[PDB]
């Protein structure tokens, strides 16, 4: 029997800062126990200061990104070159995904950018289009390895102030772009150590009011 | 939904400093029966592209006709059909990739794995993969089926990353490809000794080599091997 | 849903229908009215798959109300039951059939007679002195076979109905949270608010 | 999941948890399970998250079109039936939905409709849906009165979700409260279950089984 | 898992990677897959890890007793015969796939063994999920009359092919060299090409960060005198 | 249906400078239903500590079994069993049920009384030994624990620093697992003193 | 056939003596002398290789035997009985210990196992 | 697998390819499928490698013990022992074995034992997946009382075709010659037999 | 069978167990006592597959009574529960396992403390202040979590138990025909004949 | 079924057995499996009789209509029409067809269309259940540019062996010769070919 779905592995991570946002993902593409590519870009600049990644089954992932990029193009044509806001992009993606409710895009989608007040924004989608704005979201193979670490180190969960013994929580102080990138790199380094589908390279896209910037880092190739 | 009937095995390929190399054997298997011994599975499109196909042969022959039709169609009302508006490897791939994904999305796939190898207008090497699921990926080395498991490890020792491509000559690349084909003949039960090899170079163009054979094989050591454990005679 | 009973006496038809609505593990409601008034002198109770029951009942109600306005005339219980049977007989060979069983209790103003029709989801119609759907008949029919007379009063019918409900409450494993009872006669449809 | 809604003297209380799970894996603790259909209507989300999101936002569009055409607020009866008729068309296809459509109008008063993906549409006073529904029902049934104050009713809804969050493994994270009045709904905050549990334990004397 | 065995001039060498996995998760990053059956008979195991370690200890135990009974040093063919008859009896349910190598008074030997009880003879062998990557290297570079240094080089290169290309294999290369008329030399972590880079941050917490309800001393000592 | 995830729970063990730490959650459940918040999963036989995750009936059965066996060991050997020896005994005992196994994920922790060397080990349900230098994880949130431990851990932590590291590893892993939590215990083990600490955590 | 001797061949005499054990000890008394001495950093065991014939190769007859890598044994009395005891002792060191604990038994416990085998030949049928 | 045994004037010759596959992967390309159960009684194995190795080992044990008591066994006796194991354990075995041997009284004999555990004495026998493709060729070309050189050519040509068409067969062609003169092993490489 | 509850208060253990026995379609009995007295101060209630429940309970009873005679001594509740757990833990890997869940309520005369143990058919034992088997806990635990105090009197325990049974009777689909309640304390075991 | 087509010096010859079975029952022992789609373009059928008859009838219709408009079709054209039907309806067909024909420009040509719907132009082709047993024989004995008498002997001997070993094949050997001279039918009975 023909199985229309597959699993190309990969892991992605979106974090929203105070006036910035990052969307990172490893560059390894796989089937079963084989490596297809050590560098296959997974996070894409879609225009209008929006970055996107559709992790999971790479064919559906590529199709969805392609269709969203196309939606941005036609949004400009139809509405006098108006900038597509991150919240509007998110709602649009829901309809793209739910359109195939009964033959879904087998992907976990994340987008990142800035909201209309200039603050950092990350949106997270399931395969059939349910979505939510979030501060922190890992997706894909090693998501279960990364999220608990982020709960502890970004939101300071289970951390209290010394001397008070559980009475006062550690205050939620804002993180800089340099601080976030450190946590992203350590998340993927740790994921690479313990998950076989994670490795080769890490590509991070950083979104600010100035535009989209890229950073690449080597990961272990075993 | 179907099942493949007459099938072709591994297609292997890699980038080198001035272009790309691609190779595939000339066998059309019918299950374990090695039925057809003169099947060409590398199909050139113009003078800048070679499409290598594995999997179902009837679907290969269909894809072959689509590419033939693509060349005809591109020439229509096109004075620059043999110049600026000729078919690029990137155009040919994107078309195939569209077809493959559409077909899987109708639950009626073309049961193939395809590698498009070529050189672009600006001299850039093109090497990308697509299969029956519509999955696509690029790499300095690419291979299908058994080639993925056995050829890639060998080819990756020559070009391990992007920066190794300018350091790799056509002689070294062809040598590595030919050796991989020998290894596949040793170890793939659905392979044959006869194969085809194509080189697409930005300077010397498309060189298509037919009727190649696996040679320099090691078998002599077999004479000393006796029994399965305790037997001496 | 679960238990729906019907009994035709001398001058009226009495329909009893359970109040429970269970969605799996919890009883979501204990006051559900599993009936629709099709016309002033025609009442239909129903039981079957969730959603389909009310959808079908309201669809029938709309059609009978449409007929009533068009002709300025109330269809006979027999005519209404024949319409309902055809809809279910059509439904059974559809892509997705209505999984609904009904009892139609009406008073024919022309003949001055009460009438009770039992129709299952296949479109199997029978006119009866008393009827039920599901397992309800298994517990109650032996009592109805014994005590039923065609010349019973409405009060005697209600007493025989109480005995049937008591037997159900004793031997049935499920708690159906009692029944809503309605009477159909020459003066129309009314609900017995204490049962 | 645990979602509840109940009618009372002061209108409707809606209370939900915040947890979403994929098997044993806790995907999210910050899920918004109350959909704001418009400023007057609320819907709860249980079953398929996408199905509830997509179709209850769509419901908001249909309600807006109704009041543009009819120059009048849509009834809770009519709004709930638009949704139940829609999902009934999809019956068999695999939609998963268990929701309470909540509203407060002049002609109806406070009204709650349980709407289901098998096509069920039930009017009622107290509804409770999700994996932790049985736990919340216990607290509701034993403490519910029509003449509850808005303050006490809000607490009852909060306490009932807490009861479920504690016992049901697939419920937790935080509690979202809403109070529906005739002039519209009013949001009554996000309450972390972790902090709420210890607070309630001390102040109420409950959960003596747990060491704090 | 990637495991290889290579014959050479005066003996045999076996090698293996050091990654053990449950599904897609790496359980141990420095696993020891080279097992000792007897001082100069070593084997490497792929498949169900408990079965490979369990079956090598059982045969290794019986081999030791046999060596004491017969006053002779154990032979590789004995280990082979005992392993295959045990595995055949259990009809593949004991999921042990082994490459057995060693030296004895008869000479140097190299065998493979599949879980159902079938055995094979060869000058070079590979087993496990990375066996195809390893065999590609072996088929490209193997020749007759290899030296000790050439065989160690070939064996480790074959394991490296598995490490880099097979997701089921990784971390380090273990090697064991068994030469005729010599002690077998076990080279644990012969190669170490996968050391983790320094993290960007230290995650050492301030003392008193964790909330505590109760403290108590645990009595690990026995009942006291007096 | 899956026996190893009916009851839920987790165990984690770490090594430090002249010390080891082992920790567990306190939950026992029947799938979605929470049943007990006092189900401890760490036991000790002399100075050797054993954590067990998985099917609770087997957790209880194995504890009673290893108490049985270590008691007879002590009577015959005239000394308490060591971590290295006990590890082999657990492995032996599990593999004897190769084709009808206990659905468990044991974890050994302790300090060798003679050498003073810290020791930890893990097993699959069938007896395969995982002897890691750094840490061992087990249970329904093992993936989460691997993620926490891999980033939080550093070698040669002092006892009171190791406590913070292992506690934060457990807590944050358990909060991302539906079937773990409802309290937690941490053992800090030195050559001749052991401290047991119950942690305050969210009760959902 | 079948072993129809299911009863004890060693029994208490009226005086409380176990005859067969006493007689076994008499056979030990006739045996060639062997000895053992314990030092602070080692132990030594020794005996005479009483060769039955000069044509016999007495190196092929081992009176001193390795039981485990750290345990050795020597005897006085009947050689064949010793040989089979060494076989049983070597095996029991594995079956009742090494295959359980992954290490060789301590001297006192292996001795205990050998003693148990000898005790059973004193009571079994 | 492609295996065959052929009787001729001076005795019998066994022939086999050397390919063993796990699916489409060639697990061993230099396999020895000609196995010795006695000095001048050999067999060709097809089917489950574990099963046929287990059976052959047991037969070798039985014939060794037979020889110690009753002297050299006949080829018929060896075939009977093979059959007894295959027939009685037919439910749990996948084995197709050809037994070939040389007596001085009986000369060259060939027995084939297919899946069921039946025995068939034949002038020559073919078996294994690749044998299907050479039923026509072998039937047309086999003659009785061929010479050693003719029988080697017959087997070499036959297995050459079997290898050519069957993907499960390949590698080298191994042969074992059984005559009064003794036991001779032959090997033929791809470059030789492919050009035939 | 269906619902079995347990609650340990200050000075006693209270076990509540349903009276209904349903064999598929009919309720065959509405006065069934799903409990056995193992010893003068130890009571065990049970629920599970038909036949196995009583067979197991009586088997345990016989064994504890045998121990009591042999030693002229009553085993502690803890000891009895450990015996029962082992039997079930043995049973789960048998050819045909006992499909039986139990609650053991006892008063330890040595420690002067009530004790409640919950053991499922797998041999999963837990000591609790209050417990249940099947779906009973889903409805009742939220009430018990709220109202339970360790210093409750027997009368307060019974009142909290009534509230639990009322919630069960409201929201459960099945009619379990009420409960038989028994109290275990220092004076032994007695039945509350009006509940 | 045993079917084959062989090109030779003067054109091409098609050959076939005559046995059609329903399980082990021979439903027809005198079947004509050589079917005419045009004057000098014939085909051999294997697989579902209903399917191959339906396909052949449609092809004959297509080539008749082709001829009315564009004159005599090539053998390649006929094969393409066969392929189009077999490939596009692969999910619902079980057909293995060999197409053989004679042009004056191209002379004798043979095309085989296996299950999948692929096309392969060959010097000769074999198909049907019985073809498996003669891959070896046919490969060893086929030569290009044989005479008419040699090609008849080659086919007669080949199908003789296929019939001998395949239970699904049997009866008479039918042949059809396609040359410039015209169309000649040949038949060979069991008593003739069995003694070969
Ligand atoms: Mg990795
Ligand atoms: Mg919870
Ligand atoms: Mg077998
Ligand atoms: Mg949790
Ligand atoms: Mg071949
Ligand atoms: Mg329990």
């Amino acid at each position: 029997q023909f199985n229309p779905y597959g699993d190309n592995g990969g892991t992605i991570l979106g974090i929203a800062g105070e006036d910035f946002a990052v969307l990172a993902g490893d560059t390894r593409n796989i089937t079963d126990y084989s490596i297809n590519s050590r560098y296959e870009p997974k996070v894409f600049d879609c225009g209008d200061n929006i970055v996107m990644s559709a992790n999971g089954f790479a064919a559906d992932g590529d199709a969805l990104v392609k269709r969203f990029k196309n939606s941005v193009k036609w949004y400009h044509f139809d509405h006098n070159d108006k900038k597509l806001s991150i919240n509007s992009a998110a709602r649009n993606i829901q309809h793209l995904l739910y359109g195939k409710r009964f033959f879904p895009y087998y992907v976990h989608t994340i987008i990142a950018g800035l909201d209309e007040d200039g603050k950092g924004a990350v949106y997270s989608f399931d395969p059939v289009g349910s979505y939510e704005r979030e501060q922190c979201r890992a997706g894909g193979a090693a998501a279960s390895l990364i999220m608990p670490f982020l709960d502890n180190q970004v939101n300071f969960k289970n951390q209290y102030e010394p001397g008070t013994n559980g009475k006062v929580k550690k205050p939620l102080k804002y993180l800089s772009v340099e601080e976030v990138i450190k946590l992203v790199r350590d998340s993927f380094t740790s994921a690479t150590e313990r998950h076989i589908q994670v490795g080769d390279g890490l590509e991070i896209l950083i979104v600010t009011k100035d535009g989209v910037r890229k950073e690449f880092y080597e990961l272990k190739r075993d | 939904t179907q099942q493949p009937i007459v099938t072709g095995t591994s297609v292997i390929s890699m980038k080198y400093d001035n272009g790309v190399i691609i190779a595939a054997d000339n066998l059309g298997s019918y299950g374990s029966l090695l039925r057809f011994n003169g099947v060409e599975r590398l199909i050139p499109v113009g003078d800048n592209t070679v499409v290598g196909i594995s999997g179902d042969i009837s679907d290969m022959q269909h894809i072959e006709r689509l590419l033939k039709d693509l060349v005809t169609e591109n020439a229509y009302d096109n004075p620059l059909a043999d110049a600026e508006e000729a078919l690029e490897p990137s155009y040919i791939f994107e078309y195939l990739a569209t077809v493959m994904y559409q077909r899987r999305s109708k639950m009626n796939p073309l049961w193939n794995a395809i590698i498009v190898a070529g050189v672009q207008s600006n001299g850039d090497q093109f090497l990308r993969y697509v299969n029956l699921l519509g999955v696509t990926y690029s790499s300095p080395t690419l291979a299908t089926g058994f080639g993925a498991h056995m050829a890639n490890p060998l080819l990756r020792k020559v070009v391990d990353r992007e920066s190794d491509i300018p350091k790799t000559t056509v002689q070294v690349a062809e040598e590595a490809i030919v050796n991989a084909m020998r290894v596949l003949y040793y170890r793939d039960a659905r392979s044959s000794r006869n194969f085809s090899l194509a080189i697409i170079d930005k300077n010397t163009g498309l060189t298509f080599k037919k009727n190649l054979q696996v040679e320099n094989m090691k078998w002599d050591f077999a004479k000393d091997i006796k029994g399965y454990g305790t037997q001496k005679i | 849903m679960d238990i729906i009973l019907g009994i035709r006496v001398q001058d009226s038809v009495i329909l009893a229908s359970s109040k429970a609505v269970t969605r799996g593990i919890s009883v979501l409601k204990d006051s559900d009215d599993k009936t629709r008034q099709l016309s002033p002198h025609t009442l239909m109770s129903f039981a079957g798959e969730a959603g389909d029951t009310v959808q079908f009942a309201e669809y029938i109600q709309a059609n009978i109300q449409l007929y009533s306005i068009r002709e300025d005339y109330e269809l006979s219980p027999q005519a209404v039951s024949s319409f309902v049977r055809q809809e279910l007989a059509k439904s059974i060979r559809s892509r997705r059939p209505y999984q609904v069983n009904v009892l139609i209790g009406g008073y024919d103003k022309k003949k001055n007679k009460p009438e009770l029709y039992q129709i299952d989801y296949l479109g199997t119609k029978v006119e009866l002195p008393y009827g039920a759907h599901g397992y309800s008949g298994f517990y109650t029919f032996s009592l109805l076979d014994h005590h039923y007379r065609p010349d019973m009063t409405t009060e005697e019918g209600l007493d025989l109905l109480k005995l049937c409900v008591q037997e159900l409450e004793k031997r049935m494993p499920m708690d159906f949270k009692g029944v809503i009872v309605k009477i159909v006669d020459k003066d129309g449809i009314r609900q017995v608010d204490d049962f | 999941t645990t979602t509840l809604a109940f009618r009372f003297q002061g209108g409707i209380i809606v209370a939900v948890d915040s947890r979403a799970t994929a098997g044993n894996w806790v995907a999210s603790q910050t899920v918004k399970k109350v959909i704001e259909i418009n400023p007057f209507l609320l819907g709860t989300m249980a079953g398929g998250t996408a199905d509830c999101q997509f179709w209850e936002t769509w419901l908001g569009s249909q309600c807006r079109l109704h009041e543009l055409r009819e120059k009048e607020r849509i009834s809770v009866a009519a709004a709930s039936k638009i949704l139940s008729n829609l999902v009934y068309q999809y019956k068999g296809a695999g939609l998963s939905m268990g929701t309470m459509i909540c509203g407060y109008t002049r002609k109806e008063g406070p009204t709650i409709y349980y709407v289901d993906s098998d096509g069920t549409r039930l009017k009622g006073d107290i509804f409770c849906v999700g994996s932790g529904q049985t736990f919340a029902y216990g607290v509701l049934d034993s403490n519910y009165k029509w003449d509850l104050s808005v303050e006490d009713a809000l607490y009852l809804g909060k306490r009932s979700i807490l009861a479920a969050a504690h016992r049901d493994a697939y419920s937790g994270g935080s509690v979202n409260l809403y109070h529906v009045t005739e002039d519209g709904w009013i949001y009554h905050g996000n309450h972390d279950v972790g902090e709420l549990f210890w607070k309630v334990k001390e102040e109420e004397g409950s959960f003596n089984n747990v060491i704090g | 898992t990637t495991i290889v065995g290579v014959k050479f001039n005066n003996g045999v060498v076996i090698a293996a990677d050091t990654r053990s996995t449950q599904g897609p998760i790496v359980a141990d990053k420095n696993c020891a897959k080279l097992h000792r059956i007897s001082p100069k008979i070593w084997c490497a195991g792929a498949g169900t890890a408990a079965d490979t370690e369990a079956v090598t200890q059982l045969i290794g135990s019986n081999i030791e007793l046999h060596s004491l009974y017969t006053s002779r040093e154990p032979r590789v063919v004995s280990a082979l015969q005992m392993l295959k008859q045990h595995l055949f009896k259990y009809q593949g349910h004991i999921g042990a796939y082994l490459i057995v190598a060693g030296v004895d008074p008869t000479g140097s030997h190299l065998f493979s063994i599949h879980a159902h009880g079938s055995t094979d003879v060869g000058y070079y062998l590979s087993l496990g999920s990375g066996s195809l990557a390893a065999m590609a290297v072996l088929e490209s570079h193997w020749k007759q009359d290899l030296t000790k240094e050439e065989a160690i080089k070939l064996a480790s290169d074959a394991i490296q092919a598995g490490i880099w290309n097979d997701l089921g294999s990784g971390s380090n290369v273990d090697v064991c060299v068994m030469e005729i008329g010599k002690d077998a030399e076990y080279l644990r972590n012969y190669l170490t090409p996968n050391v983790r880079e320094e993290k960007q941050k230290s995650y050492k917490f301030p003392r008193g960060t964790t909330a505590v309800l109760k403290e108590s001393i645990v009595n690990i000592c026995d009942i006291q005198e007096e | 249906s899956d026996p190893s995830s009916i009851n839920g729970g987790i165990v984690v063990a770490m090594t430090g400078k002249d010390c080891v730490a082992i920790a567990c959650d306190l939950r026992l459940g029947s799938q979605s239903l929470g049943v007990s918040n006092k189900f401890e999963k760490i036991f000790h036989y002399g100075h050797v500590f054993l954590g067990i995750t998985g099917l609770a009936t087997d957790v209880t059965t194995l504890n009673e079994m290893f108490r049985y066996k270590t008691n007879l060991y002590k009577l015959k050997e005239e000394r308490a069993i060591e971590p290295e020896t006990f590890t082999q005994l657990v492995s032996s005992s599990l593999y004897e049920r190769r084709f009808g196994p206990y659905f468990v994920g044991p974890v050994v922790a302790g300090i060798n009384s003679k050498s003073g060397k810290p020791f930890i080990a893990g097993f699959d349900l069938i007896g395969c030994i995982d002897e890691a230098k750094d840490f061992i994880v087990s249970g329904t949130a093992s993936d989460q624990l691997f993620g926490m431990c891999e980033s939080l851990y550093e070698p040669n932590l002092e006892p009171e620093d190791l406590f913070e590291t292992i506690s934060q590893a457990l807590l944050n892993a358990a909060d991302r697992d539906a079937l773990s939590g409802w309290g937690a215990v941490v053992y800090i083990i030195k050559k001749d003193e052991v401290v047991k600490r119950y942690l305050k955590m969210r009760q959902d | 056939m079948t072993d129809r001797y299911s009863f004890s061949l060693t029994t208490f005499s009226p005086s409380g003596k176990l005859g067969q054990i006493d007689y076994a000890l008499t056979a030990v008394k006739q045996g060639v002398t062997s000895l053992g001495i314990k030092a602070t950093n080692g132990v030594v065991i020794a005996t005479e290789k009483k060769s039955s014939s000069p044509l016999a190769m007495s190196e092929t007859l081992s009176k001193v035997s390795l039981l485990t890598p750290d345990i050795g044994a020597v005897y006085s009395g009947m050689g064949p009985d010793y040989r089979v005891l060494v076989d049983k002792s070597r095996k029991v060191a594995h079956t009742s210990y090494k295959r359980i604990y992954g290490e060789y038994p301590p001297t006192k416990l292996l001795v205990s196992e050998v003693a148990k085998i000898m005790q059973e030949a004193t009571q079994s049928g | 697998t492609s295996i065959m045994a052929v009787t001729f004037k001076d005795g019998v010759i066994l022939g086999a390819d050397s390919r063993t596959t796990t699916g489409a992967y060639i697990a061993n390309r230099v396999t020895d499928k000609l196995t010795r159960v006695h000095d001048k009684i050999w067999c060709c194995r097809s089917g489950s490698a574990a099963d046929t190795q287990a059976i052959a080992d047991i037969v070798q044990y039985h014939l060794e013990l037979y020889t110690s008591q009753y002297g050299t066994p006949s080829t018929e006796t060896a075939a009977s022992v093979f059959k007894e194991l295959c027939y009685e354990n037919k439910d749990n075995l996948t084995a197709g074995i050809i037994v070939a041997g040389y007596d001085d009284k009986n000369k060259g004999e060939v027995y084939t034992i297919p899946l069921g555990g039946s025995v068939h004495k034949l002038p020559y026998a073919i078996a294994g997946s690749g044998s299907t493709f050479i039923y026509g060729y072998c039937d047309k070309n086999f003659r009785e009382n061929m010479s050693k050189e003719e029988t080697v050519d017959f087997i070499k040509h036959s297995l050459s075709q079997a290898i050519k068409w069957d993907g499960s067969s390949g590698g080298v062609i191994r042969m074992v010659v059984l005559t009064a003169a003794g036991v001779e092993r032959l090997i033929f490489y791809p470059d030789e037999y492919e050009q035939l």
